[PDB]
């Protein structure tokens, strides 16, 4: 069982695997990351209308009470399950606009038509506060929280892998987990260091405790799943720059096709608008239907490997 | 800002998202090639064959993450 | 010095070139599936045209890049 | 000017030479497949064509972006 | 100044497309393998994601080598 | 002059040769094919002979950018 | 303000990016004889790991070699 | 400026090198299917000539590019 | 002044990385064999592992060369 | 003076990828060839010649490399 | 100083990389077929580590004249 | 000095490997196949050498003009 | 003194390089042939020996011009 806010993102979680009795469920957590990840890796809000237009379309499925059948895609689906991928995607839209109006676009920007939002490059009232196809200095920023999305991810994702260690008292798990979590707090400790604030008082001594402690884990891993399974750590580590990154490469690459069609505009202005208006929404109908799938799936491939992995679910 | 760094991080931007595009297609072609396979008569496989083609992008997501990171360290 | 947009043409030029060179890389053995289904049944026609279409981004992305670069041309 | 022009040349051939290689290095397996094809059943002629004649985008892409490079020139 | 600035960015750009390169040209082979093993049963998909998703690693090496050196600017 | 003149004539060469790499890479397959087709019936000849010239596409456009950028010398 | 900076870089960038590509070429054909062992029979995953896991080392040495040069800079 | 002749040198250099290879790699199959095919029936042998010797307008295309720079030295 | 350094980064940085490249294909074949026969029978594991750990010679030379110009300066 | 060395270079250029490309050609050909022989050495004559025609590409490299030396 | 020192350690490099790289590509192929007639066979042993260990020397061929440049050096 | 014998010993060096590495390209394939030959019957001793012997003209046409260019230095 | 020493010392390492990379590339289709007829007979041990050291003259023609090279500084 589950709430009802929870209960529609089942599907995302139950197609690979089912847990055993007595573990904990890794449900809880989609709807409150899925949805906001994957909403500011698109950043978008003249997207997020279509987004929001299609599901419309679909919810006349769910609506009429009649399946959906595709025949190039090969799917049935009941209005019962309609229903629960239209309420995964009007969820989805909430954060795809509340971080497309921080990022500053309109299926591309109107910041090049008129200036509905404050910029230090435009002035007028509070600017952006996170730019996104600035990448001279919010590139720190953006690259930083990714990194603190993906410790705070895997730091729970295998403290739950101690709990159940201590609730099945094999101690196995427990012991393998707080060892893992020291090799996690001293690489971080060691990047820390790197490129920053070099040989701090505080970061030495927390950076042996964590080697320490993830030695301590020998007794039991002398040999399998101690000393090469930790760069696969710090690589699921180092794998949530791609939220920036896929951001970066979908704003810009909006960007370009709005400045074409708006130099298009510029160029002949009498007819030059209608046709460049015209390119640009055939342009984005493209690139759209080229990069939905990648831009839903990255996202939900990180909650799929990089936390559902820890627990060995 | 120098000029010749101006053009020595082009190259290396570009150097970064063309083998990251070569990487990506040496992996999606033989992915794409069995998922066909699979979808010949068991065109069911149709979201595993998907899912498998879409996985490796992030190879060139990282490339051109690592080129327009040098578009704005100009 | 004069050798920036030289430098930054020869950057555009491999970054296109490389990219085109991995979308083919990725449309060959994609497209020889294809035609094999479409052969065994006219069905998958569909199928094999989204499959070899996917790889497309590739190219596209090189041709962004390209084009970032011509902004600063 | 001085050796601007040149690398540019540079650049704009080594564009159009890689995507020729990308769209050849496609080709040559989808044209096996379709002539395959073609040569046990006749009536799938046309798909085995455009399946072979949709590769060149890449060779147009190196063309467009070696002609913008030209235009610089 | 000098050349430094830009170099880093040769190599910056030869490390990760380098380990893209050998990221792709394993995760061919596994991913092809692996989404066979998957149409044979799908109780392999499992086993079959971690082993195509595996050598990210190399990329990621690549991809944090290429960061401290930008931090070495 | 100097690199001005000279660095177009690397530029043209290997827009020529690696077009030509690419087209021979196209060629190989689908000549190895036609012919086997041919072997197995002769009723193939034009089939074959259009599926092996339509990669030659690939020099001609190779000889265009060459033959532009020879306009510049 | 120098040379040699860059070109320490560039050397660690193609150090580092070789050696992932050994590594990775290593690993698609070890990784897809697991993959496949494993398909017929899960007790091999043990060996398969410490099979296609042991290619790592090349990545090691790359970085350690990559380590101790960006200590010169 | 004693530089501007020596580069024409390597450009018609790699434009006729390069021409060669991939005539030599279309040879390659073309050929070994060539005489597959005439090892069973003689009557062959007209058919793998012409198919053989139908990629060696590469070098043809090379050559003329190479006597063309060699004409501006 | 002082680009040998560089030059000497560069030549190691080649030294390891390459000959890294050139046992991950050996790597490649002897592992993926070795896993095909422990697939069959376990009782080979320790010729496939000293079969497959033998071509490390390369990366210890490669090492010991590049150990060479890293103590030279 | 220094155009000698581009020369140089660009001769060699032009002699070993001719060379790789004939390899490359003369690899399968032969190999199909001596398959044919060891089955039948009625066709000696057939396999050699097709042998000994990707050689043009050496033959061609040679004369462009030999062109370079007159110009040197 | 100047910039032979530098170059001669590229000489280095790559004479030693490019040795270790065809040795690689040898080791495959030859470590492969070893180990499957060791799979079938323990007494083939003999000749199979004599024929995997024999085209080592050209790695020792490679690096004598590694050496004898580090002694120039 | 002046640079230009550095260059031709760096073009007789380019001259020779591509040579050696195109012949060995011929004998990999070539000499399989002769002694797979040599398996199957021993009177197939004089056309496998003879065959496997042939493709050293190359190496033969690579060190001749790299002795003629050795002429110069 | 000058840039000619190291250029020379690069010129004789990639010849070597190249050249044992050719060889490499032989001796692995050759040796793997080699091991599989001997397994199959112990008859042919001598000549698959011969066969896959004679393309080890590659290498002693690379070594020669290196060693050459090497007499020119």
């Amino acid at each position: 069982d589950n709430p009802p806010w929870a209960k529609p993102f089942e599907l995302l979680v139950s197609f690979l695997n089912t847990p055993k009795y007595g573990t904990f469920d890794p449900t809880p957590v989609v709807p409150v990351f899925f949805p906001f990840w994957f909403g500011m890796i698109v950043g978008d809000i003249g997207y997020a209308l279509l987004f929001y237009l299609v599901g419309r379309w679909l919810s006349g499925y769910v609506k009429r009470n009649e399946p959906l059948v595709i025949d190039l895609f090969a799917l049935k689906l009941k209005p019962q399950v309609i229903g629960k991928l239209v309420h995964i995607l009007n969820w989805m839209v909430f954060w795809t606009v509340v971080w497309g109006v921080i990022y500053g676009e309109f299926f591309g920007t109107f910041l090049e038509h008129l200036g509905v939002f404050g910029t230090p490059e435009h002035p007028g009232l509070i600017p952006i506060l996170i730019h996104r196809i600035d990448t001279a200095k919010t590139a720190n920023l953006l690259i930083l929280l990714s990194v603190a999305f993906g410790v705070v991810l895997v730091f729970f994702g295998l403290a739950l892998r101690a709990y159940l260690g201590l609730k099945h008292r094999h101690m196995a798990h427990f012991w393998e987990g707080v060892g893992y979590l020291g090799g996690l707090v001293g690489v971080l400790a060691l990047a820390a260091s790197y490129l920053g604030n070099l040989q701090a008082g505080w970061l030495q001594g927390l950076m042996y405790l964590g080697f320490g402690v993830f030695l301590l884990a020998v007794l039991m891993s002398r040999i399998w799943l101690m000393i090469p399974e930790i760069f696969t750590q710090a690589g699921h580590i180092l794998s949530h720059i791609r939220i920036y990154a896929v951001g970066a490469a979908g704003g810009i690459l909006a960007g370009l096709l709005t400045d074409v069609g708006f130099a298009l505009a510029e160029r002949l202005g009498l007819l030059g608008v209608l046709l460049g208006l015209l390119v640009a929404g055939v342009l984005h109908l493209l690139i759209l239907l080229l990069t939905t799938l990648g831009h839903m799936l990255q996202p939900i491939r990180l909650l799929w490997v990089e936390f559902f992995t820890k627990f060995g679910f | 800002s120098g000029g010749l760094d101006r053009g020595l991080i082009a190259v290396g931007m570009g150097l970064a998202v063309g083998l990251a595009a070569l990487g990506t297609g040496v992996a999606q072609a033989r992915i794409g090639a069995a998922g066909v396979g699979a979808i010949a008569e068991d065109r069911s496989n149709f979201g595993t064959a998907l899912i498998f083609l879409l996985l490796p992008e992030t190879l060139v997501i990282f490339g051109l993450l690592i080129a327009f990171i040098l578009n704005g360290r100009l």
